[PDB]
Formats: C-alpha cells, structure tokens, sequence
RNA sequence: GUAGGAUAGUGGCCUACCAUGGUGGUGACGGGUGACGGAGAAUUAGGGUUCGAUUCCGGAGAGGGAGCCUGAGAAACGGCUACCACAUCCAAGGAAGGCAGCAGGCGCGCAAAUUACCCAAUCCUGACACGGGGAGGUAGUGACAAUAAAUAACAAUACCGGCUGGUAAUUGGAAUGAGUACAAUCUAAAUCCCUUAACGAGGAUCCAUUGGAGGGCAAGUCUGGUGCCAGCAGCC
C-alpha cells in the first residue's frame, strides 16, 4: 500500500537536486610543477591529506 | 644550427654532366627545362589510342 | 597413484586431455557454444529498443532497476539491457538504436539486478555518458 | 609489402604491479621531487633500464668464470658502465653492477648535471634551461633532459653559443623592452 | 604381380589377365574446426599456457565447376570455350562480362583511410644506357601500437616553519616554444622536419584530462538535497 517504485520515477533525485554553480578557481600547474607542489606539500612543508 | 652537410659532384665538363646526371638535377641547375605532363592523362590517352589502328591512332588518343 | 613408466607418455597425455573437460573455463572456450549466444563472440552489438522494463532489485535491496528490451540486429535475438545512471532511461525510446556491451562479468548477472547481463552504451549514436553530462544532445531524428 | 613495416620498436617502461602501495608511492614522489621529474613514467623508465642491466649482470655471474661468453659480455657491460660514469675504475667487477641504484642513473641526467655544476639555481631551472635550448654538451645543442652524459662529455657542458646566456642576441622580451625604452 | 597404353619421366596413373590382398585401441575409418602450414607473437624461476588472416618462405584461388590454345614455362582467368549464378547495353536483330590488383561505391557488421602525385629511390621487364611499372615510393586520413617531450623558471615584499625552506590572480623584470612568416633548405615537383629575418605570454584565458575518495586500494566520520525512492556498487 505505497508508491515504492515505478518507471515514472526515473530521474527523481537528479531533478530534485538544487543546482550550485562551480567556483572559479585558479588553475593548478601541470606536470613537473605539479609534482614539485606535491613534493613540497608532502615532504618539505610536512592526519590524512584531506582530514578536517 | 650553424652547420649543414650534403653531397657534391664536380664533372670534368658540362657535356659529361648532361650525359650522366639525372634530368631533375640538370633542371635544378638550369641546364634543362621541366616539361609539364600528367601521368594519368598519358595513361588515358594510351588506353584510348589502344582501340584505334593505323595512322588515325595518333589523333585517336586525343578524344 | 600416478603412472610413472618411461614408456607411459601416451597415457599421461591422454589422461590430461580427457580431464581438461572437467575444467569449466576450458570447456567454455573449446565447446564452440559462444557463437550461439546473443553476442556471438563479440564485445558489442547494436539493437533496437522494444520496451522499457522495470526489474525489482534482489534482497536485501529494494529498488526498481530500469532496463530495456533490445532486439539484436545481426541475429534477431532479444535481451535485457540495464540503463545506468540517474534518469538515463528518459534518453531511451521505443524503436531507438542502441549499442550494447557486456555487464563486466563475462555473461553473468551483476549486483542486485537478476538475470541481466548487458548494458546500454550508446543511444542513437550518442554515448549515454555524454548525454548524462550534457556534453552532447540526442539527435532529434 | 610496405618497407616501413620492417622497422621495429619497443616499450621502455612498465606500470607497477600494485598500483597503490603507500610506501612505494612515497618513495617515488620523493625521488621525482628531488630530481624534478615530470611524471612517474620517467622514474619507471629509469627503473626498467636499471633492471635490464642488473638482469644481464646477474645472468653473466651465473656462468663459469672462464666462460668466453661471460668474459666478453662482462667486459662489454663494465666498459658501458664506466663510460657513463655509473662505475669507478676501482669498481671493476660485475658484482658491483648489482649494487647500482636508480639514483646512480638519475645522477647522470643532463638536468641533474646542469644543476650540480652551478649553471642553474634549481633542478627545475636546469630543466627549463635545457628545454629552452640554452645548454650544449660539446658543440651540439641538447634540449633533452633525459640525456645521459658520459664521463668524457661532462666537462664540455656549457651555454649555447646562440643563447643570451652563452653569447649575444638577447631574448625577444629584452629586445622588446629595449625598443620600448628607446622612446 | 605380368604385359601394354599414356606421361617429360617413376607409379593402378589407365587398360587386359592374374592373386587376395592393404589399414586398424601404438585409434584406422568417419565427423568437427569460427583449421592454409612454417619462420614466428604474447607471458616468462623452471616446466608450461595461449596466439599465428596479414609484408619472409611454401601451398592454393581468381564468382562456382569443367575443358583448352599459345608457349621453355599456365589447366593462366587484367587469356579463350561451355554449363551454372549474377549481371551491363540494345535501334530487340545482337553484342559484352569478372576489383580475394590500386583507389572508390553498395552491403555487412563492434570493426578498418584518398576515386591524389611520381618512376626521384629499391628493383623487374622489353628490340632496349633511353620506354613502362597503382610493383614500389611520396603526400592525404590515421590517439592501432611505439619514442622523446611544453603547460612555466627566478628575484623583491607579506605571511608562516625551523641563514634556511613553503604559500600568495602582490610587485619586478628575464627565458622560451605552440602559433605565424620573409628566406633558405627539403622534395621527381610539393609538403613536413631541421635552420632562421620580423612578430608571438601574466589570471602567462597559450585556462589538462580521465577515473576515483567504506575495505580490497591511495585519497573526507566536510556541507546541501533525496529518504530501501532515485541511484550506486567488478566482490563484500
Ligand atoms: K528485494
Ligand atoms: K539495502
Ligand atoms: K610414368
Ligand atoms: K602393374
Ligand atoms: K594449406
Ligand atoms: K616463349
Ligand atoms: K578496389
Ligand atoms: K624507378
Ligand atoms: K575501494
Ligand atoms: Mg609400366
Ligand atoms: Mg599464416
Ligand atoms: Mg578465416
Ligand atoms: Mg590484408
Ligand atoms: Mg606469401
Ligand atoms: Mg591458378
Ligand atoms: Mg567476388
Ligand atoms: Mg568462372
Ligand atoms: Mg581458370
Ligand atoms: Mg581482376
Ligand atoms: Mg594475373
Ligand atoms: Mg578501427
Ligand atoms: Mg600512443
Ligand atoms: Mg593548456
Ligand atoms: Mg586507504
């Protein structure tokens, strides 16, 4: 006695999800410079890398 | 940069060069004139002339 | 015990040959039955959408998995193909042209979807991934 | 028949067997950052070369000491290692080949050498200088950082004669600024 | 087996007569192969497993069979003859066919490029030093596969951590190739590469993507939405 599931429900959550714009951020360096940043962050300057 | 390599030929005289050198190399030096032709057109003309016998064969390939 | 006679090479070879058939992987690739299956030994196959169908998820999950009934063009066989991603069934219509790939487990059902061994990769010549990300648009005709 | 088909080619590296070993990842990142490499593929290529050399040496060491094949190939390999600075004259045994590390090969890169002799303020500066045609080994301009410098050619490294840092004709930026300042 | 015929020649290859022989669980015979064979390819403790249409070697075929002329050499097919299947033209009486050659088209499919230039190189061929060669080469399309390798480097200032390092769309001048283009070079002629006048970088907009973040397996007990729905999830 409910409306559990059906074909008409396709796209429910994606349609419901409010749209949020992507923040404009400066591009990261590529290649050797990217590796340099990673090495400095993980070894030189310095819990997980994405811990809160 | 600043350096290059190549091959050079010096013939005893111009006639020997004209007698032994390739046509394109002679053209590059101005000793010969390039003749404009199309190989496909030559082939088509030859094939057309194949079907005609006698003196008229000469103009048969034109078509 | 094993046979060990120096002149018993024939028996060892024959015994291994006979016992290889007990191996399911060996038998699958040596019985010549792959050509009677819907894909007939191909990675992909094109087909026409006949009908959208909802398949209940297996226990302990509860969901309606969206799938399409597709007839393969090259042999006329009918299969069930899963349509992945949210709301991607809306990009499928009856009589549409779809490219079908395997579900990743080499002819066996995946996850909580029962009896489904295929998925839709493209619809009307446009990949479902591009449609989901709005990179491309489904052709009008 | 297409004659080009007879040219042969080969791979130069392999991917790690286990993609996500934390200790391996840390060590590789440390090496890449120390030597200023652009990606893990360069390190894996150097590892591939080192593994090939070590496998050859290990194969040779299995043969009898008086085996002519062992003598010939061991002399060839030792000469090859000596030419490129991997091994020192005292290191005159195939056994010392097995004691070679990826760092030994990395230290022979034109980028590392350019950084070490003092032509660059940093390894990345050496990389950009090399790829910008500011460095020459002998009389030949080299723009490949992976260039492996031999012992004889090490002392000939210098600035390109056609570059601002080696001769005249400053760069386009300097010329533009000079022209702008002329008014 | 004997004697002949035929063949370039041996041989039941065929004919006449004669004898009953020949193969087979050490698998004959029959069947399947999405089976041309090999040199080789992938993977590599060793042993092994899987692949081999395709550029080298050998065989076979030219829509399916069969027969044959010429010729040193063919049971030839960019040769002929007949039948079978397809199929173009016709003034309806006839007449002409063979892309599993190079391009290209239809069809088929998950699945594969230009109806280009040239004999300059390699070589072949003819009466021939010279002609011809879709063999072969050049160029076009080409993220099959493989190689090297950009997307930034350095100082000042301000923050931080111990003169030493890290960060900043703050400041400062230097360097350079992607691009563009005289020129030369390349090339059979072109084009590309290499070289190089004059241009070509600050949010260096000259803006790196593909997959992931519970475990296997590297990476959030962050925030909003949904609420066994939608969906995810190779496995759990
Ligand atoms: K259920
Ligand atoms: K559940
Ligand atoms: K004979
Ligand atoms: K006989
Ligand atoms: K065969
Ligand atoms: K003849
Ligand atoms: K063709
Ligand atoms: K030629
Ligand atoms: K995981
Ligand atoms: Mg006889
Ligand atoms: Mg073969
Ligand atoms: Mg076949
Ligand atoms: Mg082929
Ligand atoms: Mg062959
Ligand atoms: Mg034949
Ligand atoms: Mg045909
Ligand atoms: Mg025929
Ligand atoms: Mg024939
Ligand atoms: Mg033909
Ligand atoms: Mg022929
Ligand atoms: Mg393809
Ligand atoms: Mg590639
Ligand atoms: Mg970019
Ligand atoms: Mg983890």
């Amino acid at each position: 006695g409910k409306v559990h599931g059906s074909l008409a429900r396709a796209g429910k959550v994606r349609g419901q999800t409010p749209k949020v714009a992507k923040q404009d951020k400066k591009k990261k360096p590529r290649g050797r410079a990217h590796k340099r940043m990673q090495y400095n962050r993980r070894f030189v300057t310095a819990r997980g890398p994405n811990s809160s | 940069g600043g350096k290059s390599t190549g091959f050079g030929l010096i013939y005893d005289s111009v006639e020997n060069a004209k007698k032994y050198e390739p046509k394109y190399r002679l053209i590059r030096n101005g000793l010969d004139t390039k003749v404009e032709k199309s190989r496909k057109q030559m082939k088509e003309r030859k094939n057309r002339a194949k079907k005609v016998r006698g003196v008229k064969k000469t103009k048969a390939g034109d078509a | 015990g094993k046979t060990r006679g120096m002149g018993a090479g024939r028996k060892l070879k024959s015994h291994r040959r006979r016992q290889r058939w007990a191996d399911k992987s060996y038998k699958k690739s040596h019985l010549g039955n792959e050509w009677k299956k819907p894909f007939a030994g191909s990675s992909h196959a094109k087909g026409i959408v006949l009908e959208k169908i909802g398949i209940e998820a297996k226990q302990p999950n509860s969901a309606i998995r969206k799938c399409a009934r597709v007839q393969l063009i090259k042999n006329g066989k009918k299969i069930a193909a899963f349509v992945p991603n949210d709301g991607c069934l809306n990009y499928i219509e009856e009589n549409d042209e779809v490219l079908i790939a395997g579900f990743g487990r080499k002819g066996h059902a995946v996850g909580d979807i029962p009896g489904v061994r295929f998925k839709v990769v493209k619809v009307s010549g446009v990949s479902l991934l591009a449609l989901f990300k709005e990179k491309k648009e489904k052709p009008r005709s | 028949v297409h004659v080009a088909f007879y040219r042969n080619y080969g791979k130069t590296f392999k991917k790690p067997r286990r993609p996500y070993e934390k200790e391996r990842l840390d060590a590789e990142l440390k090496l890449v950052g120390e030597y200023g490499l652009r990606c893990k593929r360069e390190l894996w290529r150097v590892q591939y070369a080192l593994s090939r050399i070590r496998n050859a040496a290990r194969m040779l060491l299995t043969l009898d000491e008086k085996d002519p094949r062992r003598i010939f190939e061991g002399e060839a390999l030792l000469r090859r290692m000596n030419r490129y600075g991997l091994l020192d004259e005292s290191q005159n045994k195939l056994d010392y080949v097995l004691s070679l590390t990826v760092e030994n090969f990395l230290e022979r890169r034109l980028q590392t050498l350019v950084f070490k002799t003092g032509m660059a303020k940093s390894i990345h500066h050496a990389r950009v200088l090399i790829r910008q045609r500011h460095i020459r080994v002998g009389r030949q301009v080299v723009n490949v950082p992976s260039f492996m410098v031999r012992l004889d050619s090490q002392k000939h490294i210098d600035f390109s004669l056609i570059s601002p840092f080696g001769g005249g004709r400053p760069g386009r930026v300097k010329r533009k600024n000079q022209k702008a300042a002329a008014k």
